[PDB]
């Protein structure tokens, strides 16, 4: 069967298993290049495309900070809502 | 979960007849725009040439929605297996 | 064809921009601007120029949220994991004993 | 008529695929033939932004 | 000019599969076979023992 | 010369094209000889089967 | 996934029905082309005859439409396998 | 993919029963027709001689309809196995 | 492919309701038949018996498909196993 | 080809409402005959016991079809296994 | 409990004919406006050219419903696999 | 007992055709409330404008309950897994 | 025998579509008081007054069916699996 | 012979939407006795207040059937499986 839930890792698990699968796709990308006998621009032409999915991976992964423990989040999380624990006015904060 | 993809090949054919079906109901509305410029000239003949342009509009607006209509039946056969 | 009719493929080509680039290049073009000027910070210049990015930043250095958008962190199909009791565990075993 | 019957003789045998649809022992026999690539699948469902206006996406899953 | 190009054509394809061949593939091979023997490579382009 | 679209003469005629009637006819029968095989082969399984339970 | 191809010989036959049903709906505008000509006759005799040919044009052309809903059913049946 | 071709025997009188459903809705434009020239008789007496063609002419069409999709329903079964 | 002959023994029930549905239809040209020929008689009580042959026809030949639609369905059942 | 034979018992009750859907397309007729008798009365009083008969008459044989697909359902169940 | 997807690829093509059968259903509305122009400026010439606009505004809104009942039937072929 | 569950993808799209059927048939009720306010103000000029409000009155809220089941056959599609 | 238990999840939203079928059919109704209300205007300007007491009234229970009959539909889905 | 018992729980919900397609149907018959209560008042307006009990009546038990036909639907659900 299936069912419509929630997340099974966290946000910053998810993001190291992707940078860890863009890294092997790159590692392979290069290797099948050094085997073939490529110089550096060569390698660059080859595997700049999995460079940039691992570039991306890092930068979504520097991006994603985990949240910080306060009372206001656990507060949060016994009402089981989303809720911004850095915003005095919610989402008018989002222009003030 | 298991996942059993069906092609049913009778399909091709269960919803022409259905689009046949619906290709009658405008002749009901075609044959009511003569029938409506009938009892229009029968009450004043002088106007029968001035309504005769929206008698023959509204005979192919009519149709061709029934003819609309076959595009579906005749679509649905001749190109799908 | 009628879709052939009804498709645009009057391009001439793709307009490649980077917009990180550009962002970084018009905040260098905002600040040599106001080192060329000598502008104070009351200046409607300066305000203009520094406020609202400097507002954006520190909104989205602040947001501490307990759990990320409704799409990126759960209401996600999941297919049915496999029970230890009842038929899913018998097909355990017998997966177990074929390979082994 | 000469060219549907030849293709419905060569339908029938399995000489030729059926109309409108690819057929793989003969695409397959085909590209042995021409000694040319194989008909694989080359399309990528999991790539970044290709499936983010689909509510029921596609899982990754490794076989 | 039908007896330069069936010899060509017996020579290069073979009378029995062109038989089995169809009337436009075989016109088509005959009119092929008809330019090579006006041309004439071997002779010099000349229609001369 | 215009509805045939060659000039030349007709297409898919043939002994090559006309063989393929034949080849059918041979594949018609050599299939039919295969599924009354394997037809009666399950249908004997399916007797088989039902005769033990039901 | 698993691919069942089937091929359902009885949707040859079901169809034939479904657009058969389809077949008199059609009758009602026919018939009522002539409903309108007979009264509006009796409102007017002397213009029975510039009307004629306006009754007979949507008495057999609202039968067309009635026409090709029957045609696919005939062709549904005794050319399909 | 596999091919299992089914042959549905009981689907042999399911369309009937659609073409039986069909054969009713011709009548409606039946007795329209026959109103018709009542009404009409009714309002000009002298004049029903020569509507008395028009009406059979529009009943034995309508009738017509009904009796082919009747056909279609009774040619599908004491042939069809 | 495999051939799997199914004989279905529940549509010999199916189409009875399907056609029974089919029996109602012409029971509103009914009406509007005597209706007809009562209108026709408040419009002109001396041609009320000149109108009354085209009643009972125009009634019993509507009928006739009413009965060939009811005919079917019970014809359905004690014959067909 | 190799033969299935199954026996749907729950065709036994689908039937059923499929005709009692036309149970109610009658009395449409039955109404329509009453409304006649109605207006043809407020037209010409005189000409009410003229016309009774054919009320009672136009009544009975819509509400006797009715009656036909109402018997097909209930003689579906209570003797059919 | 036990889970069997199963994706049905016939139902790509049924419905086309379902929604197939409705496309019709507004033709005899449609026709409706036009036969009220007519008869309207029967009774009164003078106002046709008042009513006119009423009489387009008529049409082109009555059409887009069954424009809308054809868009679904196009819209579950040419987009669904 | 033993639980087979099924998810039929088929009926993603049935329900679409069926509302999409059901699409048309406000728009004889579209056409039913200009018509009518065609032959009113024919009867009587005077009061075109004064039953304006009501001609636009009748056709909003009775093209919204297109609307709304056309909003189901659309819903039921881009948003249903 | 053995109880094989089925939960098609498909069942979900095929019967939405039949609701969603039948919020149509009162649209008809809805437009036909508004209808009147105009024709019985024009036969009477004056009292348009007094008859619109009695026109949202037809209006409303009208268009209230329609919202019992479209609120199946969204009841059939948002809240079943 | 063998006995395969099935319990199909999604006709449950699908029956749910076999009533509601019906729910609308009287709708028409609602709206239908206030417009005629409305020609009624316009043809004599001092008799509105003879009409309005046999109006109400008319009214409440046209609608008391789509009570009967909505409930079912209702009752179908919140205590069946
Ligand atoms: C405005 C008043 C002037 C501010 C006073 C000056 C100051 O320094 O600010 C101190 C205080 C801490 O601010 P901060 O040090 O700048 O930010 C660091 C973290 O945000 C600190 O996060 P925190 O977990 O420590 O939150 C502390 C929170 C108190 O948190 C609780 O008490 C939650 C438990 C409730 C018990 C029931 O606020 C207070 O201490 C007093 C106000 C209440 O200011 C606020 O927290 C603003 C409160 C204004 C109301 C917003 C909602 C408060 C309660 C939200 C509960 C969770 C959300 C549930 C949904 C309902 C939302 C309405
Ligand atoms: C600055 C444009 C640089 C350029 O050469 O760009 C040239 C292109 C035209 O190139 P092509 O016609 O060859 O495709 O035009 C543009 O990109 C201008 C886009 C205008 C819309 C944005 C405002
Ligand atoms: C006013 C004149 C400004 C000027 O001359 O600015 C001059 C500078 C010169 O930069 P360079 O030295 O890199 O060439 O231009 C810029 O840096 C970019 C200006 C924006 C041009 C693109 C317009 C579309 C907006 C998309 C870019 C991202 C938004 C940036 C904020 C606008
Ligand atoms: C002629 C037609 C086109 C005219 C276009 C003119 C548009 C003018 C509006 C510019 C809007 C400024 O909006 C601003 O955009 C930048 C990126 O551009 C966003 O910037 C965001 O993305 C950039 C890179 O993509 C990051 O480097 C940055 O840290 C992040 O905040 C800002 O959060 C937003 O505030
Ligand atoms: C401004 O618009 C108002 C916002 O509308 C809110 C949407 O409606 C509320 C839906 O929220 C839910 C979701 C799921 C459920 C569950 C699954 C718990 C209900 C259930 C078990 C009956 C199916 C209940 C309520």
């Amino acid at each position: 069967s299936s069912y419509t839930g929630a997340a099974l890792a966290p946000k910053s698990e998810r993001l190291r298993l992707a940078f860890e699968e863009k890294q092997k796709d790159h590692q392979k990308c290069i290797e099948e290049a050094k085997g073939k006998g490529l110089k550096k621009d060569e390698l660059i032409d080859a595997c700049a495309w999995t460079h940039r999915k691992t570039i991306l991976a890092l930068k979504d992964w520097f991006a994603y900070r985990p949240p910080f423990q306060d009372r206001r989040s656990k507060w949060a999380e016994y009402c089981s809502i989303r809720h911004d624990s850095g915003s005095w006015l919610g989402w008018s904060q989002k222009f003030f | 979960a298991i996942a059993y993809e069906v092609t049913v090949n009778g399909a091709n054919l269960i919803g022409a007849g259905m689009a046949a079906s619906g290709v009658g109901v405008p002749a009901i509305g075609v044959a009511m725009c003569f029938s409506s410029y009938m009892l229009a000239a029968a009450r004043q003949p002088n106007m029968s040439a001035k309504l005769l342009p929206y008698c023959i509009l509204g005979f192919a607006l009519s149709e061709a929605l029934a003819l609309f209509t076959l595009l579906i039946a005749l679509l649905e056969l001749f190109v799908f297996s | 064809s009628p879709n052939e009719h009804l498709m645009f493929f009057d391009f001439s080509s793709w307009l490649l921009v980077d917009f990180g680039k550009r962002w970084e290049r018009w905040v260098s073009f905002k600040k040599s601007f106001l080192t060329t000027t000598r502008s104070p910070y009351w200046s409607p210049q300066f305000f203009l120029l520094t406020f609202f990015q400097l507002r954006n930043s520190n909104v989205k250095l602040c947001e501490n949220w307990n759990w990320a958008p409704k799409g990126d962190d759960f209401n996600l199909l999941h297919n049915s994991a496999a029970e230890p009791f009842g038929r899913d565990l018998k097909a355990h075993l017998e997966r177990e004993a074929g390979a082994k | 008529n000469l060219r549907v019957e030849w293709e419905k003789n060569m339908e029938i045998q399995k000489k030729l695929h059926p109309s409108g649809l690819w057929s793989e022992e003969q695409a397959f026999a085909a590209a042995e033939k021409l000694g040319r690539p194989k008909a694989g699948h080359p399309m990528r469902v999991f790539e970044d932004g290709y499936q983010q206006f689909d509510l029921k996406p596609k899982l990754f899953d490794p076989d | 000019s039908r007896e330069a190009i069936f010899m060509v054509i017996e020579e290069r394809h073979g009378w029995d599969n062109f038989k089995k061949l169809s009337s436009h593939q075989q016109g088509v091979i005959m009119q092929e076979a008809a330019q090579e023997s006006l041309l004439a490579r071997n002779k010099g382009e000349l229609h001369l023992p | 010369i215009y509805g045939r679209g060659s000039l030349y003469g007709y297409r898919f005629d043939g002994e090559i094209h006309r063989q393929e009637a034949q080849n059918v006819i041979l594949y018609k029968e050599k299939e039919a000889q295969e599924m009354a095989v394997v037809m009666e082969k399950l249908e004997k399984e399916i007797q088989e089967w039902l005769k033990t339970m039901e």
